[PDB]
């Protein structure tokens, strides 16, 4: 699961079985790493107009 | 069922009936129109590519399509500051109440800022603010006008409305009694100014009870602002919509350009991607065109909200059904989100009666005609009185006015004309 | 700002007319530098109000204004078929 | 700046048609933006592939196009209609309607041509040099409640006067320009004056 963004720890219940989550945009917002299944939330690194 | 028009109401009429008002009420009506839209924007390039340079490329194909709709919705987020501007931003000056607020009995205190609120609204503005993406590309643009600087734009209208009439709305701020600016619209409305003053306690009271009635018509009302949340409503779903649309493949192996890009090299990738630029480009230019056509109705509605602000409540209005049911009176402007609310104060005839009538009064062989009322009989007398209030006065030479004979009025009545 | 971060600007307390406008209140202008401020809603002015004070104007001026509208557009044409395939 | 809403308009739809043509130069993903460069290299076999790729592309620009002059033409119809309101009111009659003729109470207008518009020079009367007058609602005289016809009551400090509203012109007051209803019990803040009998 490729992609550009901001990892930070995350305080969403994940059930056992879950591997990502997303939100209404139905895109990944969320991931389970493979190695300590620690919850990581993603979120876009800093943009905007200028 | 079938639906029902209103109930059935025979006018009892006659050639020489007339019905006249022996009282009125002052009715407060609301009036919610919408003056702005959220100023969205959406950065074509990352919507429709994210942040893959090989798609970006691709998409240079098109041509300036994205300059067109980066620009389009530009031209809607500048409108909107004008929408309100036109709206709200009528008067120069600043006009601030006077610290004691004696208006001869009529209460001010629910559409006048409350001093102890952080905020800075009315109670009744309170009210109705209480009543009523990003990461693909989908920002939102603050309005040039905070609302508390709308607030203190209204505060202005209403502090200048109730100090000085409708005159802070032509030239400079002319102070003015409350009471006395009322029997002005009075006058307005073609009611004398006496029943203003002999009334003057009386039309406090109704003009009180009756903006009472306001706060809490909205407060139990959800509905009441449904203008002003279809708006809302509309534009979050707009967006929300042109979200979804990126989850969709198009035709494309895969909605996800990382995902293509991951797997495909670019001889393979491009015609994937391809898919989903053509797919996500005419997404975009769906919601662009509804956000113009939908711009155009707010735009539709700011205009008219400006109308009545410069009429209604910076001049009393003589168009019917323009400020409120009734004789316009005077309004009141409160802030709203995304739009505003009037108060109109109507002059509403009440408890009316029955009177016989005639077009003159025959006297000493010439026809007599009222000048500013009508002539009535209570069965056994004749007087003349104002049309909108019954109010029987002596009929004499210095109320009423001779042209030709009595041979030439149909239903013209003998009776006699007092010389003072 | 709320807008976002501006830079270059100054940042003074004294309220002007807006210029350029930023946002959420904030404008810009050119004052020599940029200077960024919370704009002006206008001066204020107080009514002398009272129970039994009327003011009267005892001149007037006759004032002349312009109001300017778009009546029409530029007439148009254009051949879908040319346009397109020449 | 003064015609910057004549000029607006100019430059939005010569803006348009400058994004319509420059599109013709854009391949839409064919070979070539040229079609006279496809038809030259390729048979219809291919050409027609590449030609499809340009129609959809100019078909989408143009529709593009015509769906932004349909939006803006509905702007300057409504503004049109504007100009004709304001043509019938304010030049052809003297309005009532507050800030629709010019601000100030509207005395008279006149229409001027323009470049795709029109301009209209609104006359207004503007209030000038006012001053402080104590008032009344009424007169009490003979114990009787006596009303302005058309003035308003004002004081200078030591007499009262009957003046028009909109204009200082202080009236001595008179039965010819007062009228009586009801007596000096009723009306609050009435004050003592004498009201002459010609
Ligand atoms: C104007 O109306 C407000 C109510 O809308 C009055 O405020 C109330 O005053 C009573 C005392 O007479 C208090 O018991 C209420 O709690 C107050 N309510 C609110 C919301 O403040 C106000 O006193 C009136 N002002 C005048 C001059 O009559
Ligand atoms: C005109 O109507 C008003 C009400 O709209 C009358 O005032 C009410 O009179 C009743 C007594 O019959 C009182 O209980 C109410 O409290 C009064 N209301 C208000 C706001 O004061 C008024 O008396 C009527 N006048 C005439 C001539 O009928
Ligand atoms: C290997 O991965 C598992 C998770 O399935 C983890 O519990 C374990 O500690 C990992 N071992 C090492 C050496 O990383
Ligand atoms: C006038 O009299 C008619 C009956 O002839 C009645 O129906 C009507 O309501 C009366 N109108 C008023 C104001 O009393
Ligand atoms: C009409 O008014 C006069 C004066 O108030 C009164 O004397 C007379 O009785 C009234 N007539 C009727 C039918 O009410
Ligand atoms: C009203 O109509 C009646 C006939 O029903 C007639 O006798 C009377 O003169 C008419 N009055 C007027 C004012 O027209
Ligand atoms: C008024 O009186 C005259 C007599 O002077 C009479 O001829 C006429 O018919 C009367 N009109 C009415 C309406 O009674
Ligand atoms: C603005 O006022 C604040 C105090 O509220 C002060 O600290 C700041 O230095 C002032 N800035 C300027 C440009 O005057
Ligand atoms: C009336 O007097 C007040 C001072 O009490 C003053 O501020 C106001 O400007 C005066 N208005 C006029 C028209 O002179
Ligand atoms: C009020 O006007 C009268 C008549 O012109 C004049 O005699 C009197 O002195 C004036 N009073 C004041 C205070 O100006
Ligand atoms: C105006 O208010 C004062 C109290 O400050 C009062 O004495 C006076 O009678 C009031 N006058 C009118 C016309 O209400
Ligand atoms: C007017 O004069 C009467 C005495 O005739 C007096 O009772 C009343 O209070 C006076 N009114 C005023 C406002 O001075």
């Amino acid at each position: 699961l490729t992609g550009t963004g901001v990892l930070t720890e995350s305080n969403k219940k994940f059930l056992p079985f879950q591997q990502f989550g997303r939100d209404i945009a139905d895109t990944t917002d969320a991931v389970r790493d493979p190695q300590t299944l620690e919850i990581l939330d993603i979120t876009p690194c800093s943009f905007g107009g200028v | 069922y079938t639906m029902s028009l209103g109930a059935e109401n025979s006018v009892a009429y006659s050639n020489n009936s007339i019905a006249i008002p022996t009282n009125f009420t002052i009715s407060v009506t609301t009036e919610i129109l919408p003056v702005s839209m959220t100023k969205t924007s959406v950065d074509c390039t990352m919507y429709i590519c994210g942040d893959s340079t090989e798609c970006s490329n691709l998409l240079l194909q098109y041509g300036s399509f994205c300059t067109q709709l980066n620009r389009a919705l530009t031209g809607i987020a500048v409108e909107q500051d004008k929408n309100t501007q036109e709206v709200f931003a009528q008067v120069k000056q600043i006009y601030k109440t006077p610290p004691i607020k004696d208006f001869g009995g009529f209460n001010f205190s629910q559409i006048l800022p409350d001093p102890s609120k952080p905020s800075k609204r009315s109670p009744i503005e309170d009210l109705l603010f209480n009543k009523v993406q990003k990461f693909n590309g989908l920002t939102v643009l603050p309005p040039l006008l905070t609302d508390e600087m709308i607030a203190q734009y209204t505060s202005a209208l209403l502090a200048g409305t109730i100090t000085s009439g409708w005159t802070f709305g032509a030239g400079p701020a002319l102070q003015i009694p409350f009471p006395m600016q009322m029997a002005y619209r009075f006058n307005g409305i073609g009611v004398t100014q006496n029943v203003l003053y002999e009334n003057q306690k009386l039309i406090a009271n109704q003009f009180n009870s009756a903006i009472g009635k306001i706060q809490d018509s909205l407060s139990s009302t959800p509905s009441a602002l449904g203008k002003l949340q279809d708006v809302v409503n509309q534009n979050a779903q707009a967006l929300n919509t042109l979200v979804k649309q990126l989850s969709s493949n198009f035709g494309a192996i895969s909605s996800v350009l990382n995902d293509i890009l991951s797997r495909l090299d670019p001889p393979e990738a491009e015609v994937q991607i391809d898919r989903l630029i053509t797919g996500r480009l005419q997404s975009l230019q769906t919601y662009v065109t509804q956000q113009l056509i939908r711009a155009a109705e707010i735009r539709a509605s700011a205009n008219l909200a400006a109308t009545k602000m410069s009429e209604c409540v910076l001049g009393q209005s003589k168009r019917v059904d323009f400020c409120g049911k009734g004789y316009h009176l005077m309004s009141f402007p409160q802030s709203a989100p995304h739009g505003v609310v009037f108060l109109h104060v109507t002059y509403v005839p009440a408890q009316e009666k029955n009177f016989t009538t005639a077009p003159a009064i025959c006297h000493d062989g010439k026809a007599h005609f009222p000048r500013e009322g009508v002539f009535v009989s209570n069965g056994t007398h004749w007087f003349v009185t104002q049309r909108n209030f019954y109010e029987p006065q002596i009929i004499t030479t210095d109320n009423t006015f001779v042209s030709g004979n009595c041979d030439v009025v149909i239903g013209i009545v003998n009776n006699t004309v007092y010389d003072p | 700002t709320r807008a976002g971060c501006l830079i270059g600007a100054e940042h003074v307390n004294n309220s002007y007319e807006c210029d350029i406008p930023i946002g959420a209140g904030i404008c810009a202008s050119y004052q020599q530098s940029i200077i960024a401020y919370t704009m002006s809603l206008g001066a204020e002015n107080s009514v002398a109000y009272s129970n039994n004070s009327i003011a009267i104007p005892t001149n007037f001026t006759i004032s002349v204004t312009t109001e300017i509208l778009p009546v029409s557009m530029t007439k148009t044409s254009v051949d879908c078929t040319m346009y397109i395939c020449g």
